[PDB]
């Protein structure tokens, strides 16, 4: 079901995986159209609207160094480590919320971009490039 | 068994504050006044405002710790300094004035005060200077000691005169949130306006607003769901304000009776002021009307929602203002661009029993007028008023309240909740205390089995 | 044979291919310097060049919720429909323009984006996704 | 070892080549925050981050029509040509700095990238079509 | 020095250890603000 923009907030997050493309179709443009030319007031639209480009450019920039690369739903090879949540699947999958599942992960998650970053494409790329010789 | 797994385009959202747009309803081409207040710059609206309601989304909303708030205060503010830039200024109105009582003070038990000044002004050529007269009104000194005056603006600021096309008149502008932002507004009919909403929406543009400024009574803005409301940062403390949103519009007629008229004196090579000309016919003062039927119902359904907060079976009390600034002291407004100051020291004379209280078709509240206001937090700029040539007739709904409660050992006694106002941000509190803004990080992760390579 | 840029508009579709880079090189790129502060000119150009950007975003949003990504040709899952444009092959590509083709489909265009991104990657990724655990 | 931001600009190349997300990831994001509204001052400094993301744009699109497209280490298909650089392996990974190695290419530098553009994707996507049909 | 040999080039010196400078302004002096214009207000130095 769409229920449109944001419509899984509450939901589990695996019906709100059913949604990725309508939170990500939104964000980038909400194209405000500034052909009239006024003085001091379109320096601060457009300092929001540059800034927004550039968080999204940031986002894409930690999407790209990592093995996943794809603006979609992507595997790793990075395992899962049980000191963070220790849940069972299906337990989180089907009574949980992106919202409390960040909140719960934010005390780890800020080590988890970096075994993204680190333990995958500074050792990936190394061993692709090291095996596609033969 | 399970590897992390990232998802792009999840619902999350943190709140944030950042710059917001402004509408431009999209009947601005057909207004053809020039300039409104935002008709500027704001781009028209979209065909079909997105309100998305999100079912099973309870977020916590606090109005008094809000930026949208803040972004509408300061974009008011430039509004006034961009718009008043480029017009006339009128530095060397700041002269001497022999002025003279008005020709008609039929009984001096009853009020009447506008000068008859004429003063020697720069003309078109700087070699010569020509004698005019008529600046009027009450706002001015009483001299140093046909009595000399001058003008208290000039004891303060610079002057200058707003520009005759543009007008004053609210067009209906409603931000919208940029891309990457969104808006939550809340939904259920009853908003404690600090707590967790149950039922939110999400926009990226709002609904109408309408930029009025007012004091002590909030003028066309959003009604209230069913019930009246009664807001506070802080409800103990007595110096933080107390706002009301009413359910039913209180009826309001204003009027300027007096069918003026306007003169152009030229003055420098391109500049030409606007004087305002003799009072055609009679004269009597400015007045607003307001239905006492109406406004005997709005109190006593007001007074049972205070009861709630401050006791069952007892009584409460509000007289009129205590003191201070004129601007506070006194219901101010604009209305075909004239400025109107009126004294509601004729509603607020009311004590309460737990049933009743302690004909008269109509109340009426005489209103003084003022042309050159000060209100601009920036002192070293004040605005003229220019004159408004024929009689002038504004209707208005009532829809909000600003109140200040006694403070004091005033527990096992009664509750007193004087007019106020001041702060501009109080306005835009009851239009604003339904939204939020958030941003949006769409990078989630999450464990599922798979493998890749 | 090249003819530089946009010189196979009015050549078959086919022949058009074969310039794909050049229309997409020199459309970025159209560098100004604006090195001189200039105080009220430059605030047009630059919302111009910025709302350029901002639909070349567009179009690169539009092109990676596709199953397509990749900035050159590319193929697709989704089923040609024969009410759009009734034509065979060799007869699009050997006797008519890409502006006359977009003309034609502009009757029926607004649905196939809708059919590229949602009949493909609302259900791809989702298939890719279980099937990959195997 | 990672010695930070530009730590191995005087080490070989291939010690060098463990430091690329090391460079790449400051140079995107310097982002400074103008959220105070200064008027002649602003248009300057934006204009700079302006076109530092129209020249990380450029870079994206040479790094996008080539076959090369992840953000990464990369092969083509180009043979090295002899004339360029006369120098064995090893002798280039192990006693040279990526300076002096743009500098001796710069003499040769601007026909790899044409050798790049055309000799790949104007015929390695033209291949990939006529050879996806079966 | 951009070229130590042209006389026209001017020639820095930096120090390594700080000269101690003080500088002083006896008069205990006072000022008046004179209103001139609308908003304007000019101070003048007053009588030492
Ligand atoms: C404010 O003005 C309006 C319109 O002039 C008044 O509405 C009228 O009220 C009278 C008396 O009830 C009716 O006979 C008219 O038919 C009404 N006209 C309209 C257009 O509604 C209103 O009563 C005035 N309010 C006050 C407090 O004076
Ligand atoms: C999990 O994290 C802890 C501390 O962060 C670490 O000691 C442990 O090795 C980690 N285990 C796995 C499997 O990642
Ligand atoms: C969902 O329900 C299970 C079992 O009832 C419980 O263990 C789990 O904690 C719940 N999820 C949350 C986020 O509380
Ligand atoms: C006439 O003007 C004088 C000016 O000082 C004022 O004090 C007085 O009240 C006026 N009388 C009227 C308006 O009847
Ligand atoms: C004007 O005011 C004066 C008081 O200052 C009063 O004596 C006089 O009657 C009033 N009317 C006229 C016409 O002067
Ligand atoms: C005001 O005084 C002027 C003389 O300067 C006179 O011409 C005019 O009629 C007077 N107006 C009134 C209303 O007394
Ligand atoms: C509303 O919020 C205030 C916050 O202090 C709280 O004290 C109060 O109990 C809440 N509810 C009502 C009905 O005021
Ligand atoms: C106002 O005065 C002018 C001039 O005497 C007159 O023509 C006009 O009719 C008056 N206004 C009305 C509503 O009658
Ligand atoms: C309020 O009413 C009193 C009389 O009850 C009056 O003297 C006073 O001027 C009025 N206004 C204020 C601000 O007190
Ligand atoms: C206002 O309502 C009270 C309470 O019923 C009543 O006593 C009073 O007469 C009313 N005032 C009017 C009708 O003017
Ligand atoms: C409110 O709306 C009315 C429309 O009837 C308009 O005449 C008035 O100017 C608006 N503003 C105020 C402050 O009354
Ligand atoms: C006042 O409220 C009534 C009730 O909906 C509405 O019909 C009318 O247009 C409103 N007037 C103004 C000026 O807001
Ligand atoms: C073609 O389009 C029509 C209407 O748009 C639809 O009914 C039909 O199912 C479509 N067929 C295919 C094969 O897509
Ligand atoms: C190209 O030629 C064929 C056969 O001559 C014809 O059927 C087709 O309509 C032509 N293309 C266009 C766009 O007219
Ligand atoms: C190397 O370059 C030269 C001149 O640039 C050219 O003649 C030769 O064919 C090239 N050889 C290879 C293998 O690319
Ligand atoms: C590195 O050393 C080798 C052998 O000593 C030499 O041939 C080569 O030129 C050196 N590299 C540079 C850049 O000089
Ligand atoms: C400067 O003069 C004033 C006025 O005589 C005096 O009060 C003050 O003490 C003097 N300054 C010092 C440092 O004594």
């Amino acid at each position: 079901v769409f229920l449109g923009f944001l419509g899984a907030a509450g939901s589990t997050m695996g019906a709100a995986s059913m949604t990725l493309t309508v939170q990500a179709r939104n964000l980038l443009s909400g194209n405000p159209d500034w052909l009239p030319d006024m003085t001091v007031w379109g320096i601060k639209q457009l300092q929001a609207r540059v800034l927004a480009v550039e968080r999204y450019l940031r986002d894409q920039q930690l999407l790209g160094i990592w093995g996943c690369s794809g603006k979609l739903i992507c595997c790793t090879n990075v395992p899962w480590n049980s000191s963070w949540s220790n849940r069972n699947l299906s337990e989180i999958w089907d009574n949980m919320t992106w919202l409390q599942w960040d909140k719960e992960i934010s005390n780890y998650t800020q080590i988890i971009y970096g075994l993204l970053e680190e333990s995958q494409n500074q050792q990936e790329k190394n061993e692709q490039d090291l095996l596609a010789l033969d | 068994n399970l590897w992390v797994t990232v998802y792009y385009g999840v619902p999350v959202w943190k709140d944030a504050e950042t710059t917001l747009f402004c509408a431009s309803d999209a009947k601005a081409y057909d207004t053809e006044k020039h300039n409104v207040w935002a008709t500027h710059a704001c781009v028209p609206t979209d065909p079909n405002p997105q309100e998305i309601h999100l079912e099973n989304v309870t977020e916590e909303f606090n109005m008094w710790k809000n930026n949208m708030v803040e972004q509408m205060h300061t974009d008011i503010i430039s509004l006034w300094d961009q718009s008043l830039k480029p017009c006339v200024k009128l530095t060397p109105l700041c002269v001497t004035l022999q002025c003279t009582n008005v020709t008609n003070n039929i009984t001096d038990d009853m009020r009447g005060e506008l000068k008859n000044c004429s003063f020697n002004m720069t003309t078109e050529l700087r070699d010569k200077k020509q004698k005019v007269y008529s600046l009027f009104y009450r706002l001015d000194v009483v001299q140093i000691n046909n009595k000399e005056y001058r003008l208290i603006n000039c004891n303060t600021s610079a002057i200058t005169q707003a520009c005759p096309k543009v007008s004053f008149e609210p067009i209906p502008i409603h931000y919208c949130a940029p891309a990457g932002f969104a808006i939550l507004k809340c939904k259920d009919k009853k908003f404690n306006g600090t707590g967790p909403c149950p039922s939110v929406s999400t926009v990226q543009c709002t609904h109408g607003i309408k930029p009025v400024v007012s004091t002590q009574l909030l003028l066309n803005g959003s009604l209230a769901e069913e019930e009246v409301m009664i807001r506070s940062e802080n409800i103990t403390n007595n110096a933080k304000n107390i706002l009301v949103q009413f359910n039913t519009p209180v009826q309001i007629n204003c009027t300027r009776p007096n069918n003026n008229t306007r003169k152009s004196i030229r003055i420098g090579p391109g500049q030409a002021f606007y004087a305002t000309g003799d009072i055609i016919g009679d004269i009597r003062q400015a007045h607003c009307n307001v239905s006492k039927a109406t406004w005997n119902e709005t109190l006593g359904k007001v007074v049972k929602q205070l009861r709630k907060h401050f006791g069952n079976n007892t009584i409460i009390r509000f007289a009129n203002s205590s003191g201070g600034d004129l601007e506070v002291t006194t219901h101010s407004f604009n209305c075909g661009g004239e400025f109107f100051y009126c004294n509601t020291s004729g509603l607020f004379n009311s004590t309460w029993i737990s049933n009743t209280s302690v004909s008269n078709d109509s109340i009426t509240l005489p209103c003084r007028i003022k042309q050159i206001i000060n209100m601009w937090q920036r002192i070293g700029q004040a605005m003229y008023a220019p004159p408004i040539q024929g009689v002038i007739r504004c209707v208005s709904n009532i829809t909000g309240l600003i109140l200040t409660r006694d403070g004091g050992s005033t527990n096992s006694t009664t509750e007193t909740f004087r007019p106020g106002g001041g702060d501009m941000r109080d306005n835009w509190r009851s239009e604003l205390y339904k939204y939020k803004v958030v941003k949006i990080e769409p990078l989630g992760v999450a464990p599922t089995r798979c493998k890749r390579r």
